[PDB]
């Protein structure tokens, strides 16, 4: 879905 | 599979972000992310078997 | 320490070889890095490898050189130098791969009256420049690997105006660390200096570095250890002062792999 | 976890000293540089200091595209003394200078290369005939694949080697590479050479140049104008550059001081003397 | 209908991945996956009706 | 074995090397004792030894002799044959001490037609007898070491005559085994038969022996191997046969004390 | 909406 960094 | 990560905001008009998507199967193919890590340079700068404390004798 | 320990008195032992000094200032362990046996992780050839141990990791002592007025540097190869020094030479030819770290000591002492300063640098991958200005990377295997005598640095670029039977030597510049780049800089490279009124002696110890885990010895040297006089030797008011310069080194972590006849190298 | 854009540390404020700590006096005989701060020798304020390094990181510094090499085709007719001209070139970063002075910084490197092509072409002759869009074929050559030897033989077929079929006017062309050194990083040094000389062996047969590895580190480029000829001559150009991306380097070394002279660590004559008079008591 | 794997990262700068959509209804119209399977070599390089021991005589 | 395996056919592997036979009759491991390093319990020189492990501890291929009618028989010593074999031999000259266990592999193939018998002896300690009857005890060094090509037995007694410049030389009578004890009885020392129409090689694990844990391996040899005839090649009705004999010998576990410059010897 | 490999 989604990587948040 | 999207990746979201933080800009580094330098001039001024929250954390404003941007989006990554990887459009290939090879890691080659990718853009580079910039996200970098540093280092201490102790390994050019103080090579020395004894850990120098730079207030006492660097001689002793 | 209380007890009387310092940076300058060290004593050093591999083998059956101890090496002791009691005017050093410090050593120093290339990028931090001590040496080390190949890892399962990094290996590459599969076959098992000879580990000299004690046998090859060693000091080994070559030949004496003098440093005097006229002295503009001095160079040496590694595994070169070592090529032929007893079992870690033969060790080194009997086998195809192999790869080994240093314990190098440049060893020379004055009076407190002589005055003078040795630049001592280890350089990975120490490519040195030809004699030629009409053909590039023609020198010779031969005069590329000196042995244990090692070559010099000048002050002056002279060129090989020969021809018919070139001379396919370097000619390595001082200034220009015999190869291109501005000596002043050379302090990048791991190093120390040997000033006389300071210390008698450097140390470097060496990981084996190169861009594979393992190599031909015999084909390729990992590093290069250049001998330069940041400032030149004086004593009293001699027109012609002399010092000698030791250099001891020491194989460390050595292992060889792919084992068969012993090379007979072309040397002259 | 420090990054490459993290603030460097602050100056913290500092008073006057009397003491036995000698941080000023040092020994630049053991080799270590001597990690002084201001307000180890000066009084200092305390600053919150935002400056970062984030342009200096590896990656950053060289985040950049680099002319490598500019090859000449055309589109003319082959006759029987001169024919169509198609290009070859070995790959490398040292045909020209800047890139190359960057990477010898370091003695060894791994890195992603990215390949960006720019393409012009023109008319050399004066009729006012015309030319038709012109398509490109750039063929990745690698060590022991056949080179072409005419522009129109069977090696333009590339079944199994790369190729990038670019259209004039469009976009510049691009591609990727992996790192494909054949040893755990490419080496910008390589003292020592190919061949062991032995001593039942002629000179002639253990002979090789210093400091050079495969003969064919990368292989070739080969460049052809794919379409048929006109009447009118046009000749192109393609311009190659190099960028690497995703990069790591090892071993830092002194820059490149004297103009370069061939592959390898050469130098010229009449080329030594790179800095100027400036005398010692002069700003 | 997005599709995410992993890319098998080769030179470097967690896993990395990558993001694939069909835009077609037509299976031959998609791109290769390059995600393959290996098998033993057995049935070319041992096809002999009683299974070999390698330390074993291979006649007897 | 239900599996096929055979006390005829082995395979032997050590280092690099391997050896494959489908003619043997068993093995033999002298005394019953394997090879083994040097036990801290049982050392004595102090210093940390060389151990070559596969850089030394592999098959060497010694000079094939030949097998005829009028062969009386051939000698070899250990250390001694292997003297100039690859690391083992550099490893041994360059150290005062070393010890050393062995695989003997002893080759000789024919036919279902041909027929003969080599009685293969490993003799600790075997002292051979000299040439003189006007002097004992007076071989000399290079007469009693032959190094690879080892030597040979004798059916007659010849004394040296001449007295001026003694030939100094073993004269080693067969049925005497070479040192004045009757051969029949050679079979109290380990050993193996290699009779044509049963086996076509010999092997022989032999262990350290020596009344010291370690000793001057260039100036004693530990053991000795012996190859006679016990019943004389024959082939179909040639008046004139002939087999050669291979031998292959790895060292196994050896080490080595006392490192200095490599030893010299005067061999001619 | 996703799958993941
Ligand atoms: C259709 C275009 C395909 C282009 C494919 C190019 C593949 C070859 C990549 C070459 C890598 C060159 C790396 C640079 C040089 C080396 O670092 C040094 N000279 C030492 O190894
Ligand atoms: C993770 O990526 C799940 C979310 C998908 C978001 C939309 C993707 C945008 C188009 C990508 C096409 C695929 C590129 C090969
Ligand atoms: C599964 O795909 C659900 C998520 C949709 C993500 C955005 C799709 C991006 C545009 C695709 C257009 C359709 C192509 C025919």
């Amino acid at each position: 879905g989604s990587s948040s960094t | 599979g999207a990746q979201v990560s933080s800009q580094k905001v330098g001039a001024h008009e929250s954390t404003i972000n941007y989006t990554t998507i990887n459009y290939y199967r090879d890691s080659a193919s990718n853009a580079a992310s910039k996200q970098d890590f540093s280092q201490d340079p102790s390994k050019f700068t103080e090579p020395i078997k004894d850990v120098l404390i730079k207030t006492a004798p660097m001689l002793n | 320490e209380a007890c009387g320990y310092s940076d300058r008195v060290l004593q050093l032992t591999l083998g059956n070889s101890t090496i002791t000094t009691q005017e050093a200032a410090n050593s120093v362990v290339a990028y931090g890095r001590w040496p080390e046996y190949l890892r399962d992780s990094e290996a590459n050839p599969v076959d098992q490898p000879t580990e000299p141990d004690v046998a090859a990791c060693r000091f080994y002592t070559l030949d004496t050189v003098s440093w005097t007025k006229e002295s503009r540097g001095w160079w040496w190869k590694l595994p070169d130098a070592l090529r032929d020094m007893g079992l870690f030479g033969q060790n080194m030819y009997y086998h195809y791969l192999g790869r080994s770290g240093y314990t190098v000591h440049v060893q020379c002492n004055a009076s407190k009256f002589h005055q003078g300063a040795l630049g001592v640098f280890a350089v990975p991958e120490m490519c040195l420049a030809g004699d030629s200005n009409t053909t590039t990377m023609h020198t010779s295997y031969q005069n590329a690997n000196p042995g244990e005598k090692g070559g010099t640095f000048t002050g002056t670029f002279t060129p090989d105006n020969n021809q018919t039977s070139p001379a396919r030597r370097f000619c390595p510049v001082d200034y220009l660390l015999g190869n291109g780049t501005l000596l002043g800089n050379a302090f990048v490279f791991p190093h120390q200096i040997i000033n006389l009124r300071t210390n008698n002696c450097a140390t470097l110890v060496l990981p084996y570095v190169n861009s594979l885990s393992i190599d031909s010895m015999v084909k390729h040297n990992n590093w290069g250890i250049a001998i330069l006089p940041l400032a030149p030797l004086n004593f009293a008011s001699e027109s012609s002062p002399e010092i000698p310069i030791t250099l001891t080194i020491a194989p460390m972590c050595c292992e060889f792999n792919g084992l068969r006849n012993i090379t007979l190298p072309r040397l002259q | 976890a420090a990054t490459s854009r993290d603030a460097l540390p602050n100056t913290e404020a500092s008073g006057p000293t009397h003491s036995k700590e000698i941080p000023a006096l040092t020994a630049v005989e053991t080799g270590a540089t001597n990690p002084l701060v201001p307000s180890d020798t000066v009084q200092t304020r305390h600053v919150v200091q935002h400056r970062s390094r984030s342009e200096s990181s590896i990656e950053s510094f060289f985040a950049r595209g680099a002319c490598v090499t500019i090859m000449t085709v055309d589109n003319s007719a082959s006759t029987t003394n001169k024919d169509k001209l198609f290009a070859v070139w070995k790959i490398t970063y040292k045909d020209t200078v800047q890139l190359r002075r960057k990477l010898e910084f370091f003695t060894y490197s791994r890195f992603d290369m990215e390949l960006t092509f720019v393409v012009t072409a023109n008319f050399t002759e004066t009729n006012n005939g015309h030319a038709l869009n012109q398509v490109y074929q750039i063929m990745y050559i690698p060590p022991g694949a056949p080179v072409p030897e005419k522009w129109d033989d069977y090696t333009w077929q590339t079944s199994s080697n790369p190729s990038i079929f670019y259209t004039y006017g469009t976009a510049p062309a691009r591609i990727s590479v992996p790192y494909v050194g054949i040893s755990n990083a490419y080496s910008h040094f390589y003292d020592g050479f190919s061949k062991v000389p032995l001593k039942d062996q002629s000179a002639a047969l253990g002979d090789s140049l210093y400091g050079a590895a495969s003969l064919n580190d990368f292989g070739i480029l080969a460049v052809r104008v794919v379409n048929d000829h006109n009447p009118t001559k046009v000749t192109s150009k393609i311009r190659v550059y190099l960028k690497p991306k995703h990069i790591r380097v090892w071993c830092p070394r002194p820059p490149r001081a004297v103009a370069y002279y061939g592959p390898g660590v050469d130098y010229k004559d009449g080329t030594l003397t790179p800095l100027s008079t400036k005398d010692l008591t002069t700003y």
